[PDB]
This record gives C-alpha cells, structure tokens and sequence, in this order.
C-alpha cells in the first residue's frame, strides 16, 4: 500500500516487452503514463515534506530517539522504490526506443527523421526531445566512418549477394541513388544486396 | 535494480513481526505499532531491516510459501507441480530470501528442483501443452529464449 | 519370493530407526488395554509419506508406482512389530497422508495412466452404499475329534493383490469324515462398503456429464462419511472384474470397472477448564452484565436490544417441570417476529442458529413435514409402510428456526400445535403408534401477512395466521422499519461505520449456565408477576389482545430464564421486573 | 448427422463410436467434427442373427472453428491487452459501450446502460467473518409485450462470457438451475451457468419450491440442496437478470406499483434494479422503426450501419466479450470517501423524503440493500473505466440512474367484479355451498372470472371489509 | 542495439562464420585478383584442383563455373563409421568437422548433383547422427553440475541452438550456489 503504486506501474511496463518479446515487434506503445506517474510524484513529495518535517523535529522535539532514526530509513527506502521503478519503467522506454532509431535510420540516405514512429506526438515530448538528439548523436557516428555505414542496415548478412525484390503498392520511381530503378507497382527487379538493404527498411520491396 | 523481474520479485508480501515499537506508522491511526505485531510488508522495505539494529528491527517469520510442506513437496514431483500457483515468484524470489536468512539446507534442495524442469524445459523445446502455464515467469522467459533459439535454428534449416 | 522378504526386513528398519511412528503403535497397543482395565480406536498406524523419502527415494517410488507389490509387506512387517509389542493381554491397516503429489488427481482426470498406482482423489461422495457385513475367516469345530478348524476365505479385494479365488460356502467335512460347525463370533467379519465419488461441482469445465467412480472403504472407514460430503480419499487404484474376455460370449466392447480400495479418507473444507469457568463466576456479580451480553449478539445490528434479551432469555429457557404422576409444565420460550422486510428477521435467526447448540433450521414449506413422521409412503423398500422423525424430533433440546413462518400450510400448524405447548408429538400413522417427545424451543419469522399495512393496520388482521398460534408463542414482537425519523440517520450512520464480553465465550458462557443450576422460585416475586398478570388481563382486554393464562405461564419462564442469566440459585423480583418489561414492549 | 442434409422429413440416424487411447476426450459434445476411423460391426444381444453397426475413430480432426479450445483462457494474448487499454483511454468508452449492445434494439437507454454496469459485475468482499458481500445486482424489465427484453436477454446471453437463458419452469429437461439428480448434483443453470450471469423470464411463474431456493440463493450466493442422500451446499455466483410479466396492463400502474408478484412485494425489495416499460408508440419513433424495418427486408443492406460503426468506433461484440472477461478478471475496484459520504447525504435524503412521502400512507421500498445496490453500481461503472479507484461524478452519474429506477418504483377499478355484495348477500349469509367455488359456477358461464380477478376482488372485499 | 538475439549467435551467422573456411575446387574456368584475405589464385587450371575459400567456390557455383569436390567426411560409406562408432560410445560425442551441420545443409543446397550418390542417402544419414546425437546431449545434459561440462566434439550449430538455455539456468543455478556459502 505504500510503495505498490510502482509495483503496479512496472507490472504495466511488463507488458511492451511482451508486445517487444514474440512479438511481433511493430513498436506502436499504447502511451507514455503521465497521470500515475504524476500521482507517484505527488505521493513522494507528500513523502520528502514530511521527512524534512520529521528532521526539523528531531531537532526539536524528538532530541535524537532511537525510534526517529527509522522514519529517516524507512520512508528513505520508499523514496528509492519510486527510484527504482521510475528508472526501470523509464529505461525500459529508452530501450524500446533507441533500437528504433537503429534499426531504422531509415536508410540510405535517411534522409530525415519523419513518419517514423507512429507513437509520434501520443509518446511524451520529454522522450521526443531525448529521441531526435539521440539520433543527431548518431548522426555523428554516421559521420566517423568511413567504413562505410551502412551500420543502420545489413544486421542479416548478405546472400548471395543478388535477391529479387516484388514491388509491394510503391511509387516510386523513387530509387535516385546509385540508379533509378523506376519504382513500379507489381515489378520485381532483379537487383543486388546493396539499395535492397537501404529499400526494404522504407517499405517498398517485399520478397528477399 | 533495473530489470522487471527483479523489481517486481521485491514487491512480495512476507509475514515480518516487528522485534520493537515504532511509532511513526507509515501504513494506520495506531498511532506505535505494538511490539511482536505480525506485519506483512513487501520485501525491499523488508530486507535491510533484518540487517540493520545488535538485534535486527524484524524477526523475519518464514513465508508460507517456504513452509515445509511445500519444500517437502517439491522433492516428490516438481515436474509435476504448479509453481505459477503459489507466488507465482520463486527462483527470483528465493534466491533472496536463501541470502537474506543464510540458509544452507535448502540450497541442495533447489538447485535439485531447477535442474528437474529444465531437463522437462529442453523437451518443450522441441517443436505445448497444459505445462507451460505452470511456470514460474522468469523460468517462462527462458522457455521463450530457448523456444526462440530451436524455432530459429529450424527455420534457417531448410530455405 | 526373497524379494517380498526384502521388503519386509526393509520397511523394518524404516521403524524404530526413526522412532517416531512407534510410540504410536505402543499407545494403541496400551490404549486398548487400558480399555480392559476400565470399570473403540481401529488399529491402523497412519504413515505420513513425508518421512519415506529420507530414507530411500527407491521404496518411495515403488509405493507410488507399484502398490501392489510393496503396501502388503510393508503391511506384514507392521504386524510382525505390533506383535513384538507388549503383549499378549489382527492384519491392521496402513494409511499413507502424503506429501501429494503426481497422482493429485481429481476424479475426471485418471484412467488409464493412473491406474495400479496410487492415487488420491477427490470429490463429492453419492449415494454412499449402505454397510454390510464381509465374511473372512472361516472357523469351525470337530468333534469328538476336538482340535479347532479353520478355512481362509479370499474374496476380490482381499490384501491387494489377485490370487486364486476361495469362495463360497462353508468347508463341511474336511477330511477325515468329520462333522463340522460353523463358530460364530470366533470367526473374523471385516465391514465393507463403496461409495462413488463425483468431480466437485465448482471445477467443472462444461455442460459435459460429470464422469464419478466408486471407491471401496475397508473396516473402520466404513460410515466414517455421509454423502454430499467434500473428501479426499486415497487408495491403490483397481481393475477388477474380467471385461466379458473371461467368458465366451464377448456381449460388446464395455469392459474392466475400476474402483478404488481402501484406504484413508481425509475429509476437508464443551471445553470450560480451569479459567472460563472463573471468568464467569467472576464476571456474575457484575449487575449491569444482561445489558452487556444483550448488546453482545449484535455486531451488526442496530437498536433491538429488547429482541436480543428475547434470544438470550430463549436460550436460557425457564428450566424444566415436571410433576409428580401429572403433566409437566412448559419449560422453554417460543419467539414470533413480524415486521416489513429488511428488519433482518431472516438474518437475525443464523446468528440465532450458528450460537444455539444445535438446531435445525426449516424455511416456509418446507420438508419433513415438521410434523409427524409424516408417515413416508409408499414403499421403501419391498412396501413395508416406515415412519421417520418429523422436523421437531430431532432438535431436541434444542431452538428451531422458521423462515417466513406465515407461508407454511395449515395442515402442518395443526400439528405445531401439538408440538409447542403440549410438549410432545404424536404419531398414529399407519403403522408404529408411539407418541414420542419433541421438546424443542422456537423461533418463527414472518412477514407482514400481505399488505405493508404492518405498520399502520390493526392489532388484529396484521398477524394473518389465527388464532391460538398467535397464543402458543410466548413473545410477539413486532417489526416496522418506520421512523422515528431521528432514528434513520443514526441507523444508516451505524451501517457505515460498520462497511468497515466476546463471541466466542457467548456459548460457554451459556452452557455452564445451562445444566448449572435450576433457580427454582420464590416468594420474593410472585406477587409481581400476580400483580402484573391481572394488570394485563384487565386493562389490555380494553387496550388490545390475546391475553389468557398462557400469558401468565410466560411470565413464570421469563422470571426463571433471567434468573439463570444471573447465575442465581434463587429467583428475584428483579428479575419480575425485567419479564415484567419485555412482556410490555411486547405488548408495547 | 448434419441437420442441413440429409434429414427429409425423418429423424437422423446416429452412428455409435469408439474413440480411444489419445482422440480420447478430444471433442467437446455438440462440436460439428469430420471423423475417419473403420467401419464395423459389434453383436451386443438386444436375432437372428442381427449384429449393430460401429465405427472405430483413427483418427478425429475437429474443424477449424467450433471450440476448439481453450476459447477461455484466464489471460488472453498480449496485442489484446494492447488495444484493451487503447479502449480504457476513451472518453466516449462509457457512451460507445452503450450503444454496442442493442444495435438492433431502439429506445430503452437506461436498460440499455444497466446491462454494461451488470456484466462487469461489482465490488467483492470476503471479509472477516465469513459473511461476504456480493455482486452484481440484478435487473427487471418488467412490461408489456414490445419492449423486446425477452430479445434483449438472448443478446446479453451471446455476450456474457458464460451465461444460460432458462426461461422458467427452465426448459427443457433441465432443473430451474442447481438440480437433484440420481446415479449428485446434476448441474444446471444456477450452477451450470455459476460465476456470471444467468437469464430468466416469465419470473412470476416459477414453481414455489425453487422460487424459495432462489430467493435465499440469490442474496448469500449460496444454495443447501438436502434432497435424498447428498446434503450438498455448493456455490453460486451468478447474478440473476429476470423479465417478469405484468398483468391485466396499464391498471396495474394505476394500481400500487408493488403488489404485482403473487401477493408479495418482498421479491421487488431483493432485485436492485426494477424497470417498469412499455411499447410505447410515436409517430416519430413508430415511423423510425417501422421505417427501419423495411430497409431490414430488402433491399437489405442497412446492418451494415453496424459494421462502418466498427470501422470507425463501435465495438464488434465479439470482442465485447474478450474485454469483459478481461476488466473481470484483472482490477478490482474500491470506492471514495467523499463519494461514499456523497451516497450517505444519497440515502437520508431518500429516506427522510420518502417517508414523509408515506406520511399519507400513499402505497408502495426502500432498503438499505438498495443502498448497497447504488454501490454495485459505482464499483461496476469504476470497473468499466479499469480504474482502480473511484470518483464523485462517476458515482453522480450512477446516483440518478437509480433514481430512474426509483420514478420506476413509484408508478378508479370499476369494482363490477368486486361486487361480490350480491352474492354475500341475498345469496349467501352463511358463506357456505359457495366460496372459491360459488365465485365460479356464478362468474364461471359469466364470461368472467380470471383467478387473480376472483382473489383481487376477494381479497380486495377482504380488506375493503365488505 | 542487436536487439535479437542477442547473446547467443543467429543461425544464420554460424553459415556466415562457416563458409569462411577453405575447401578444395573443379574450375572449368583457364585480373587479379588480390582482393585482400584470399591470397589466390594464379588463373584456375580446368580439370584441376586447387584450395579456396567457401563462399567463393558457392559463388562460382551458382554461375556453375566451378565443380566443387565433396568432403572425404561426407560419404555415406564413411558416415557408417561415425554412427557405428557412436552408438558404441554413448558417453563421447565422436570425432566432428565442427561444421558439419551447417555445410550438410549449404553443400545440398546447390552442390547436391556434384556428389556421388547423394541422393535419398546422405540426407537419411545426417538426419540421423544428428538425432541420436542430440538425445545423447539431452541425456548427457542431466548431469549438469557448476561449474564444469564437458560438451567434447560438438557442432557449433548444436552449441547455438542450446547455449541460450545451459547458459542460463546455469546462471540460475551456480548463482544460488556461489552465494550460499
């Protein structure tokens, strides 16, 4: 009853890593809580005043008691299970999120950060400032090689290395880098691994 | 710490007593708690209370779960046994409560009892039925682990 | 067979190293005999599973797996240990608690897997077989030849396991030529029984048929439960029977009833000392105690205080009688209560029932009768006509509930005529003409006879249900839920604190107070209650009614009833009073 | 055999089989199956020589859909719990749930809302002692024919998770619920259908003997069977929805709103929820549904409103029933001080007026079970949101549909048949030759004398005092 | 972020290790090209063979340009021994190219017609040393003790597929254990 507030918040957080886990994994988290959180943040406030309240008494009133000491370890381990759910939930957040912003950028050519996310303005904006500039932060990274990456894409190793991609309602042609391989409805082209990483990622081919 | 499992492990009711008074209560117009009041309180609270005193605050009274029954039980037919029934916590929850009271006996108890699943849990690796209810949820998760690994390795086995 | 050997010398060493199940068996062996110096207990030695696999995890899986083969030398070796006992001046039975299990099984899942092994099910038990007599060991006696002669009779369930059928009939003549006669009463009969189990009700899955099976009680277990009773059994799981292989006629595919044998039958769901009984002498001196213990009866209940003195003064109940060669006077207090629904009339009388020592509750109609035997007809069983006590017989000494008291028959208030005042029932049937005795005391609410006029309407046409019942019962009390405005909010005030010296030495405090000690009477009082009674009769007979010297009887119970409250050995004018008071708001 | 084909005007034929070792306890009875097996012959004396026919399962396939199993499983998937709390994100939750149920159904809007706050059931206490209190309430639709309530209860029926419609008197061969039955408890509605909610209609014309079994059950969720020799006290936790009917119409309104069942009342003081209603007909609504009719017909095409009311926002039903075993299951909720004081100044001024009220002795109530009832209804309602915790408005809503129900609990003769005058005078001074059945022979080729009629003007005289 | 699997290998990726080893070749072809780890080769000489890596003589085969040589460990023939030999020794795992699993799924694929008798046979033979082995790992895994196994010769794709679930309740199980004392 006193600390179960955030028993019951991480029980919530449970379920996005079911719906991260089989899964299938297309993100779309139903909302970032704001209102509970917010009731966990008044109940710890509530919390951190009477605790400076009970240590302007022990310097009055309860002149050092073997009793008071408890009230200064008790309700502090309260604050720390808030901390230990407020993290928890919350990197838990960053780790559904930051793999996003891996696996797509989004790629070629990214060539901004848009329609992504279908979370979109439904997520927090605490977490969307946090977002673009962890992916201005990879930007930079992009930037360092020179290798080249190319590190957004190619996590399944490539074979062998010629695919054939069937065009999946697409238009297109949007294909301006390398060549214009004139994007049309109901066409597969006989291409290599190299755009077909970079253009699977949009949702333009369909079959590898 | 920062993993579900482990912050949702200490969020189990233990059976506590209080070994003194604590007026103060934070729980509720008592407005001490009595001395030798039997308190159910989650284990977080709980467990550096058992520490800190050279009497420690809190008598720590074994869990009904521990009871033994239920570890005698355990040693007949794990395999058939329901731990998802009882806590449903038990490996992620015993593994701190073997620490916290520095008991020896029951060690060699479950280390037996997960090693039993887990030579039934390499068989529903194979590729549920009734069975994978009765899992304790850490234990499910590797069953998703392992599950993974096989449906995976088959998948890559032909085309 | 070394091997059951083996087994035998194995279980041996189970006991006596670990102790602990020993001195069990040595207090059976002693109790008996303490028995015999007097001037019951089945000899069986429950085996707690827990202790089994200490030991050897090998003999453990054995009994699970295989309990054919190992319960009977584990059997054999208890009774060669019973026998090294002390001493001189039977196959016993073992018990196995568990420690379950594998083998957990309720009835619907089972079969085959489960089969030959041990198993524990559980369930409702129907109809339950009625107890028979098995016989076992046969004995007889030569003559003039003498020695002592006996067969061994081996029927389908003796030990476990199968072997070459014994029966039937009698040996008569064992070689040589000899006349044999049967020896009753040295010959030993085991009972016997089966009862079939259902799958409790609550974990049915579907509309699908509940699937039971029966299950064999050997020796004392018989009539250990009535049916429609929650119960573990235990037992080793048999097949037995051919499934038509046996003859030569094949008749269909239907084949090999299972039932299970034996074996535990765990079922599942007064004491003063030294101190109690110092607490109420302590606590009888007290002067204000009747308010008290009058409140104690309601946890959840506002005002009626004066009720709650009725129910007390029931339960304590004028004490008994009777006259020397003449009829005796009606000890006990019967209670009416009538008011609008929500007056707890029904909820009042389970607290009535679960504090009363005893009794049995009835509910408008109905069943038995609450009459007579009732004189069950027809048949049951062959057609011979059979009577059963009514529902007034077998509580007693005891309180009777009624539940909308007014919807019962006519038929059946002419015979609680009978029951109430005249003390006794009488039964004329058919058949066996006994007048036998009911001397129970009774509590009855109804409602409020059509119309909520119950309120407002008129001494008379309210009650519904003339006229000399409404005599026979010593207290009406009345119940309109009608404000008494201010009374409202003090009452939904009371519920809501509650939508959040004791109850459990209620009853003791009552028992003691019960056959510990008739008040008698006394010349103290009398003369109030003379007083009081004309004062009724002469004045109410203008204000309301029924008033006759049944009144009068009431007003002696109640004056001895509160005498017994306070523990006195004499009665009081006090005492007058208070019978004096609640008669009043009876009355008013 | 399949009743589409091939039954003509004779009843199917049954093939006796035998499952065995692993099909066993594969099909559920009542689930169409394709099975293969052999064919064969068993003899089983019943000449000459006439052996009867078998067929031997290897090896059983259900059909894809048909209860396959488990369609109840205590937690359902993931993605459903993710679009389940993208519904409790809903303002408009409340408001579009309410219009799922009757998409058919027209009018009737607080009937229409208490069937929601019912389904989800209510607060549950196993409070020490052993008293527990209970839920969900229970509903009346009461009225004349047209109201469509014995249709609306085949809905509630399809979207309950589990439910049995017994309209008796059950039907067919089935007990009235919790049944006696000899090799046990046979197992029927009350129990067949326990932990939800069971159906009932013509609820004024159930036998006595179980009508006392219901009454006693439906307050303590308890019934004590002490037929033969099981002494049986099992558990049911069903809450009771029953369509009484009416009799002789729009008098019985002019008449005392109670006083309608048998002769007692009390049966109104234990249902929680009773609503009083009609076919009522206007032109403007008449005209909305007949018109709606013949768009039902043909060209036929307007049940289709229902499914672009699923594409935008309306909920299918079949989904419905997923969400209310889920909130059933998951939360359990619990009320507000400031709302429970709230429901305190509820009750004392309902008290208070409604006594002062039948000061006049003006005919008839209240309970504080119907108190309890307005709770059921706010932890139902707390229940639908999720919410663990009760609010003010969300009880103020509830506080004035129960006042709906209360104007329900609120609402001269020509007394020709009540002039049994005649007959108790110049006819009869000693009564006798006559009674219940002199009332007959004389009303009797009358053209008369209902039985209800023949004790309303008699007990009507009775009290009268004629 | 990896995301899968993480901790243990993908299936795919024990191939993409595999086909890094050097096999022998049948090229029909008579640049350069250094490329950079192949260090080969001097213009192929047809009708003789020569060493290169994987997934080079895979390339050149779908092309069919080359013919690759079978293993002298893929036979049938040969397989015979390694069964007789295992079924002989229930406690060891044999003697294993490591790889295996993974070429007898890549080599079939494509290379399938190169091979003498490879139909309907080979395939029997794999499919079964890779049945009665993976019991024997599921009855030898019964011993599990912390911290040692020995797992002797195993494929890397049999490690791949089980190391998430030995890897962890062995991290269940040496936890309690190390902590206990």
């Amino acid at each position: 009853m006193y600390g179960d507030l955030g028993n019951k918040l991480v029980l919530e957080a449970k379920r996005t890593k079911q719906l991260y886990a089989r899964s299938n994994q297309d993100v779309n988290l139903p909302m970032y809580h704001e209102d509970i959180i917010r009731n966990i943040l008044k109940e710890v406030s509530n919390l951190r005043k009477n605790t400076e309240y009970l240590k302007e008494q022990q310097q009055l009133g309860m002149l050092d008691d073997k009793v008071a000491k408890c009230q200064y370890f008790v309700t502090l381990l309260c604050m720390e299970r808030n901390k230990r759910c407020l993290l928890a939930y919350q990197r838990l957040r960053t780790d559904i999120l930051d793999s996003m912003a891996w696996n797509n950028n989004g790629l070629d050519l990214m060539s901004s950060i848009t329609f992504s996310q279908q979370d979109t303005n439904n997520l927090s904006h605490q977490e969307q400032e946090y977002l673009k500039e962890y992916c201005d932060l990879i930007t930079d990274l992009k930037s360092g090689d020179l290798v080249d990456i190319d590190l957004s894409g190619s996590l399944v190793p490539p074979s062998d290395a010629f695919i054939d991609v069937r065009v999946l309602k697409d238009a297109g042609e949007i294909q301006t880098e390398y060549g214009v391989f004139n994007l049309i409805k109901d066409s597969q082209f006989f291409v290599q691994q190299s755009d077909v990483e970079r253009l699977i990622q949009q949702g333009y081919l369909q079959l590898i | 710490y920062y993993d579900i499992d482990d912050v949702l492990a200490d969020g189990t009711e233990f059976p506590c007593k209080f070994q003194y008074d604590i007026p103060g209560l934070g729980y509720n117009p008592g407005r001490p708690i009595t001395k030798n009041t039997k308190l159910s309180l989650p284990l977080w609270l709980a467990r550096i209370l058992a520490i800190v005193g050279p009497v420690p605050f809190v008598e720590l009274l074994p869990p009904d779960m521990f009871s033994t029954k239920v570890m005698n039980a355990i040693k007949t037919d794990p395999v058939a046994l329901d731990l998802h029934s009882i806590n449903s916590h038990f490996f992620s929850l015993a593994i701190k409560w073997i620490m916290l009271f520095s008991e020896k006996e029951l060690a060699n108890v479950v280390s037996e009892l997960l090693l039993q699943r887990a030579q039934e849990l390499n068989h529903h690796a194979s590729s549920t039925s009734t069975f994978l209810l009765k899992l304790e949820e850490m234990e499910k998760e590797i069953y998703k682990k392992s599950h993974e690994s096989y449906k995976d390795t088959k998948r890559w086995m032909f085309k | 067979d070394a091997v059951f050997g083996d087994r035998v010398r194995r279980f041996q060493e189970f006991l006596d190293t670990f102790t602990s199940y020993r001195d069990s068996v040595r207090s059976i062996q002693v109790y008996n005999s303490n028995n015999a110096a007097n001037y019951i207990l089945p000899h069986r030695i429950i085996i707690s599973l827990d202790d089994l696999r200490e030991f050897d995890r090998s003999f453990w899986s054995g009994i699970l797996v295989e309990p054919a083969y190992f319960i009977p030398p584990a059997e054999k070796a208890l009774t060669d240990l019973a026998d090294s006992m002390d001493d001189v001046p039977h196959p016993w039975k073992l018990s196995f608690k568990g420690s379950f299990g594998a083998h957990a099984l309720s009835p619907r899942t089972l079969t085959a897997q489960h089969l030959n092994k041990l198993v524990s099910v559980e369930g409702i038990v129907t109809k339950t077989s009625l107890v028979r007599p098995k016989l076992i060991r046969s004995v007889h006696y030569a003559a003039k030849t003498g020695r002592f002669h006996y067969r061994d009779y081996t029927d389908a369930t003796t030990t476990l396991t199968t072997r070459i059928p014994t029966p039937a009939i009698y040996p008569t003549e064992d070689t040589e030529g000899n006349k044999l006669t049967t020896e009753y009463g040295y010959s030993t009969f085991i009972d016997h029984q089966r009862i079939t189990v259902q799958e409790m009700p609550e974990m049915a899955p579907a509309g699908q048929l509940p699937r039971s099976i029966d299950v064999i009680l050997d020796d004392d277990l018989v009539d250990k439960t009535k049916p429609g009773d929650r119960v573990n059994v235990v037992g080793v799981f048999k097949s037995l029977g051919a499934g038509g292989m046996n003859q030569s006629n094949s008749n269909t595919l239907i084949g090999f009833k299972t039932l299970i044998l034996g074996n535990t039958v765990y079922p599942l769901h007064q004491m003063l000392t030294d101190f109690d009984i110092r607490n109420i002498n302590k606590l009888s001196k007290k002067k204000d105690i009747f308010d008290i213990l009058s409140q104690s009866l309601a946890p959840s209940i506002y005002g009626h205080d004066h009720i709650k003195k009725a129910i007390l003064l029931m339960l304590m109940g004028g004490v008994e009688k009777n006259l020397e060669n003449g009829s005796h006077l009606r000890g006990d207090i019967n209670i009416l209560m009538v008011g609008d629904p929500s007056t707890a009339k029904s909820q009042l009388l389970r607290f009535v029932l679960n504090t009363a020592s005893l009794a049995i509750a009835t509910t408008g109609r109905g069943s038995s009768g609450v009459g007579l035997t009732a004189a069950v007809t027809t048949d049951r069983e062959t057609g011979e006509r059979r009577l059963e006590a009514g529902a007034m017989v077998l509580a007693d000494r005891g309180v009777v509930c009624i539940d909308e008291f007014d919807k019962m028959t006519d038929v059946d208030r002419v015979a609680i005529h009978e029951v109430m005042e005249q003390q006794t029932v009488t039964i004329a049937k058919a058949g066996i003409h006994t007048t036998l005795n009911a001397r129970c005391s009774v509590i009855a609410a109804a409602n409020p006879v059509f119309g909520q006029y119950d309120v407002n309407r008129d001494p008379h046409q309210n009650i519904a249900l003339p006229d000399s019942l409404l005599s026979r019962f010593d207290l009406l009390f009345v119940v309109t839920d009608d404000i008494n405005e201010i009374r409202d909010r003090s009452i939904s005030e009371h519920v809501l604190r509650t939508h959040r010296v004791t109850i459990p030495f209620l009853r003791k405090y009552v028992q003691y107070a019960k056959e510990r000690v008739i008040p008698q009477l006394t010349q103290e009082a009398i003369n109030v209650i003379v007083k009081n009674y004309t004062d009724l009769r002469n004045d109410d007979n203008t204000k309301k009614s029924p008033i006759t010297a049944r009144t009068l009887e009431t007003l002696i119970r109640l004056a001895t009833a509160h005498a017994k409250v306070r523990l006195s050995k004499t009665v009081n004018k006090v005492d007058a009073k208070v019978a004096a008071n609640l008669l009043r708001f009876a009355l008013l | 055999e399949i009743p589409e084909l091939v039954p003509v005007g004779e009843m199917p034929r049954n093939l006796t089989m035998t499952c065995d070792r692993y099909l066993t306890n594969k099909v559920i009875p009542g689930t169409r199956v394709t099975i293969v097996g052999i064919y064969s012959i068993y003899n089983s004396k019943n000449g000459v020589a006439i052996r009867t026919p078998y067929i031997k399962i290897l090896g059983i396939q259900s059909d894809v859909e048909t209860s396959s199993i488990w369609n109840s499983v205590t937690m359902f998937t993931e993605e459903e719990e993710e679009e389940f709390l993208q519904l409790s994100r809903n303002p408009k939750l409340y408001e579009i749930l309410t219009n799922s149920i009757a998409p058919s159904i027209f009018g009737n809007e607080d009937i229409k809302k208490a069937i929601v706050c019912l389904l989800m059931g209510g607060s549950k206490k196993i409070l020490p002692d052993g008293m527990r209190l209970r839920g969900d309430i229970n509903v009346l639709l009461l009225g004349d024919p047209g109201t469509a309530k014995s249709q609306l209860l085949k809905f509630v029926e399809k979207v309950s998770p589990i439910a049995v419609y017994t309209s008796g008197k059950g039907s067919s061969a089935a007990g009235l619920t919790a049944s006696v039955q000899r090799d046990y408890l046979e197992g029927g509605a009350m129990v067949l259908a326990d932990g939800g909610v069971v159906c009932i209609d013509e609820f004024d014309k159930m036998r006595d003997e179980d009508r006392v079994a219901i009454h006693e059950a439906m307050e303590q969720q308890t019934i004590s069977i002490a037929k033969a020799g099981i002494t049986t006290v099992l558990n049911s936790r069903t809450s009771v929805l029953a369509a009484a009917n009416p009799i002789y119409g729009r008098y019985d309104d002019l008449k005392s709103p109670g006083d309608n069942i048998d002769f007692q009342t009390t049966i109104l003081s234990r249902f929680d929820m009773i609503f009083i209603v009609k076919d009522d007909h206007n032109e403007e609504r008449d005209i909305s549904i007949a018109n709606h009719v013949i768009n039902i017909h043909t060209g036929n095409a307007n049940a289709m409103q229902n499914q672009q009311e699923e594409n935008g926002s309306e909920i299918s039903i079949e989904k419905m029933k997923r969400y209310i075993t889920y909130c059933r299951l998951k939360c359990a909720p619990r009320l507000s001080p400031q709302a429970a004081e709230k429901l305190s100044s509820n009750f004392v001024t309902i008290r208070k007026q409604l006594l002062i009220n039948e000061l006049e002795s003006t005919e008839r109530p209240i309970t504080i079970r119907q108190l309890e009832a307005i709770i059921r209804i706010t932890e139902s309602l707390a229940k639908l949101e999720l919410s663990p915790i009760a609010q003010e408005r969300h009880v103020d809503e509830a506080i004035r549909l129960f006042q709906a129900s209360t104007m329900d609990a609120a609402s001269t003769s020509l007394s020709e048949i009540r002039r049994f005058e005649q007959e108790l005078k110049r006819r009869l001074p000693i009564g006798w030759s006559t009674s219940y059945q002199t009332l007959r022979r004389e009303f009797v080729d009358t053209h008369r004398f209902s039985q209800l009629a023949l004790d309303k003007a008699l007990y009507a005289l009775e009290k009268h005092e004629t | 972020l990896p995301a899968h699997l993480q901790q243990t290998f993908s299936p795919e990726e024990i191939q993409f290790i595999v086909e890094n080893e050097p096999i022998k070749i049948f090229p029909r072809i008579t640049w350069q090209l250094i490329t950079t780890d192949d260090k080969a080769l001097n213009n192929m000489v047809a009708m003789r063979s020569t060493e290169v890596v994987l997934w080079i003589a895979l390339l050149l085969k779908q092309q069919s340009k080359c013919s690759i040589v079978a293993p002298q460990w893929l036979t049938t023939k040969e397989l015979d021994r390694k069964i007789q030999y295992e079924k002989t020794h229930p406690d060891r795992f044999s003697e294993l190219p490591w790889n295996w699993l993974v070429l007898a799924r890549i080599l079939f694929n494509k290379a399938k017609d190169d091979f003498h008798d490879p139909i309907h046979e080979l395939r029997g033979k794999i499919q079964d040393l890779r049945e009665i082995r993976q019991i024997k790992v599921l009855k030898g895994l019964k011993y599990l003790n912390e911290s040692h196994l020995q797992l002797d010769n195993l494929s890397l794709l049999e490690i791949n597929e089980l190391r998430p679930f030995i890897t962890e309740i062995m991290d269940k199980l040496r936890e309690i254990h190390t902590a206990s004392l």
